[PDB]
């Protein structure tokens, strides 16, 4: 089962480094090349560098050189790529990839890091239960999560056995902070029957909360 | 092919045709392993000093200035390089079968082969048939076979490199993920292909019993084997592949179905199996057939084991060449003179460095 | 460099049609087979190789994904619709040493027009007595993506601190799916009771009011 899991989402201020890895289980990780690509804002992927790891010889975009440093573990079987002086322009997701010579092309890729390049600090998020205001058919009720940065933050219903009738929206930023919600719509029969429960989970301010939605 | 009363044309073209053979298919490997121009440096320097080394076997079973550690030590290394030979024509005969059959049940590409429903894929299907004729020689009837390959072998390199040639960019010590460095920590491991490659000390002797016969002979030789080395490395389609990619038989760098080289496959398929049994006349010579199945049994299980032309033709060349071209020549000479001796000793000690170079890795 | 145009930049194909997606490259990026590759982007997900070597179909891609093309010209074809396919296509070229992608091709399947499940919410007391309160409201599962919100407090379109989102296309439904929280002070909040939520869409000429007061 061909694996590649990357880093956590980075937080780098503007001017300083990190470092992207890339653990690759299920092949041989020198019968294969490890290549690195940028998405940023919602369409615009670029190439960004590659290196076979047999004779560890990279090669290079012109627009990366000096931005991105290849490098790879023989031992560890992962691939590091080192993003040095940050700008607003380098906030975009990198994605880690596969290639084997010319047979194909990248054809088993990584998660992703997503690198934020900002100067705000992390805030902790405030939960606040979305009660419904009557009732008829089914109820729909939310959640709200405002206020935090960066963005990894984890929402989930009834700790995950709730998959169904979810909504996460996604997230913006009002004056260097963003905000989340989501809803379920969930039967009149289900609710205030059952136990509903908002989780958030702000990895970075190492907060986990958890936000029970009640009639008043 | 490979290692082992004329008006000098014909001398330099039977030296020529005698050292051509399944060869040259590992030149293109052995200078991607050392770097581009660090290996061109290696092929024309282990030409010149092959040479002089058989210049002195010409000017010499000789080894009675050894006795018994001589008579025996030529031995054992000359058999090393015959029994070693069995080998690779065991390996080669088997990929090119293989090909040419699985081109046979009812493809202009380059392939980096992933190192390791039909079942063609046996060396065993032909030690059957193939082990009893090396009892019997008149196999060297067909010896036509062997300049019809190498025409025929050499018209395909030209033919692929006209189609498909000028990928080269030249990072000198570091590396691109397409291009290798010109010099490379490897280069060893192009030395040892090359003294199997430039060996026919063992009779010349014989060959020249009909000097700038001979020079004339490795240049020719030397310089067939430079050409076919340059193209295939250069025409390597280097943007989309990499130059790491040079299979060391540079025919398996080509699919299960090129016409063209499965026409040398065929070509070279013929030839290869009229060459094997004389081995077997050749090594006994040097009372049941337990030797002379030895040697079958030893081309079977390398082909299904460990299968690199590389590697083999590297470490025999080295060894053999250690004695039979660096040493022992310099040693007859040397002791026969009863500044040439620090020389001398120099080709000593890079017959040494060949051995432990290889082993180095 | 090889620059590749992909067109349409935006595609909209009805549920059980067929899509192509069309690439151009500036230079030839055939070196004995073509070296063209369609991938397949879903949001906030990895890229998946659809086709490779311009026409070649990955182990596991259903075969409703074919390609096509040579040379300078090649085409991405989704001969039967899905809305699992939901997604942002692009192209990549492997043969020259910077190595180049497309435009981008998003794809929007065109399904039956839904109208919005939606939804007002007051703002939990948990806030009011942190200071501070909003007025999330959800509009949930409809088609198309084009809807507008109207705040509107004790009826004045109140239009300064609403603060929108939407969700891309379900891979199941087709549908789109928005979140507006009007944000006030708790100050403010108190100073109105009437909170209206005025949603107005291709499906009804009359907006789809819900509102609530705050006693």
């Amino acid at each position: 089962q061909i694996q590649l899991v990357q880093s956590g989402p980075k937080l780098s201020k503007p001017g300083a480094t990190d470092k992207i890895s890339c653990a690759a289980g299920g092949y041989s990780f020198t019968d294969y090349v490890m290549n690195w690509v940028k998405a940023s804002p919602l369409k615009g992927l670029e190439w960004n560098g590659s290196i076979n790891t047999s004779n560890g010889a990279t090669t290079y975009i012109s627009a990366f050189k000096g931005a991105g440093s290849h490098s790879v573990d023989s031992s560890a079987s992962t691939a590091a790529q080192q993003l040095s002086a940050l700008k607003a322009a380098d906030t975009a997701v990198y994605f880690c990839a596969r290639n084997f010579r010319g047979n194909g092309a990248m054809d088993y890729w990584g998660q992703g890091t997503s690198v934020t390049v900002s100067s705000a600090k992390t805030t902790a998020p405030s939960v606040y239960p979305l009660e419904v205001s009557a009732t008829g058919s089914s109820v729909t009720l939310g959640c709200l999560v405002k206020g935090y940065f960066p963005e990894p933050c984890t929402l989930t219903w009834n700790s995950g056995s709730l998959s169904s009738g979810v909504h996460t929206f996604p997230a913006v930023l009002a004056s260097d902070l963003y905000t989340l919600s989501s809803s379920v719509t969930v039967t009149s029969s289900t609710w205030p029957s059952q136990s509903i429960t908002c989780n958030v989970a702000h990895p970075a301010s190492s907060t986990k909360v958890d936000k029970k939605i009640e009639p008043a | 092919s490979h290692e082992d009363k004329n008006p000098s044309i014909v001398t330099i073209f039977a030296i020529w045709n005698t050292m051509m053979g399944t060869s040259i298919l590992s030149i293109p490997w052995g200078i991607k392993q050392a770097g581009f121009t660090l290996g061109i440096i290696i092929i024309v320097l282990m030409g010149l000093l092959t040479l002089y080394c058989c210049y002195r076997v010409l000017k010499s079973v000789c080894k009675y200035y050894f006795g018994g550690f001589g008579k025996w030590s030529s031995l054992v290394f000359s058999l090393v390089s015959l029994i070693g030979a069995m080998v690779v024509y065991w390996v080669l005969m088997s990929n090119f079968l293989f090909n040419t059959g699985k081109f046979i049940f009812n493809t202009e590409r380059v392939i980096c082969p992933y190192p390791d429903e039909f079942d063609h894929w046996w060396s065993k299907t032909n030690t059957i048939p193939f082990y009893l004729i090396l009892l019997l020689s008149f196999f060297a009837r067909f010896t036509f076979l062997g300049t019809i390959s190498v025409i025929y072998l050499i018209f395909l390199v030209t033919y692929k490199a006209i189609q498909l040639g000028f990928h080269l960019e030249f990072h000198w010590f570091d590396s691109s993920m397409f291009f290798v460095p010109e010099f490379r920590t490897l280069f060893p491991q192009l030395s040892g292909v090359l003294t199997l490659a430039f060996f026919i000390h063992n009779c010349i002797i014989t060959l020249m019993k009909n000097v700038r016969d001979l020079s004339l002979a490795y240049l020719l030789v030397g310089l067939t084997y430079l050409y076919v080395g340059v193209l295939i490395f250069a025409a390597f389609p280097s943007p989309p592949l990499s130059k790491e990619c040079i299979e060391p038989n540079f025919l398996d760098n080509f699919p299960s179905s090129d016409i063209l080289v499965f026409v040398a496959r065929t070509f070279l398929l013929f030839q290869m199996t009229t060459v094997y049994p004389l081995l077997g006349y050749l090594v006994r010579v040097q009372h049941v057939f337990v030797l002379n199945v030895f040697v079958v049994g030893a081309g079977v299980l390398m082909a299904r084991f460990y299968p690199n032309i590389g590697s083999i033709i590297r470490y025999s060349g080295a060894l053999c060449g250690l004695a039979l071209v660096f040493v022992l020549p310099s040693l007859i000479h040397m002791v026969s003179l009863k500044t040439s001796t620090l020389f001398h000793g120099f080709l000593i000690l890079l017959g040494v460095a060949n051995l432990l170079g290889q082993f180095f890795m | 460099d090889i620059l590749l145009t992909q067109s349409p930049e935006s595609l909209s194909v009805v549920v059980g049609f067929y899509v192509t997606i069309t690439s151009q490259a500036s230079n030839n990026i055939t070196t004995y087979s073509s070296f063209i590759f369609w991938y397949q982007q879903k949001p906030g997900q990895a890229p998946k190789l659809l086709i490779y070597d311009s026409s070649t179909l990955e182990s596991g891609i259903p075969g409703r994904f074919s390609g096509s093309g040579s040379g300078r010209d090649f085409s991405l074809t989704i001969a039967p619709n899905q809305p699992a396919c939901g997604a942002t296509y692009e192209d990549l070229q492997v043969l020259i040493v910077v190595r180049t992608f497309g435009g981008g091709t998003k794809l929007e399947i065109k399904r039956a027009d839904a109208a919005p499940t939606v939804s007002i919410f007051p703002p939990s007391s948990e806030q009011l007595t942190s200071g501070g309160a909003e007025v999330v409201c959800f509009l949930n599962n409809f088609y198309p993506k084009n809807i507008n919100v109207a705040w509107k407090i004790d009826g004045g379109e109140r239009q300064n601190g609403v603060l929108n989102s939407w969700t891309d296309q379900d891979s199941a439904d087709s549908t789109y799916s928005m979140s507006s929280t009007l944000t006030l002070t708790k100050d403010e909040y108190e100073r109105h009771a009437s909170y209206t939520c005025e949603a107005t869409h291709q499906t009804s000429t009359s907006p789809i009011v819900k509102s609530f007061n705050r006693n």
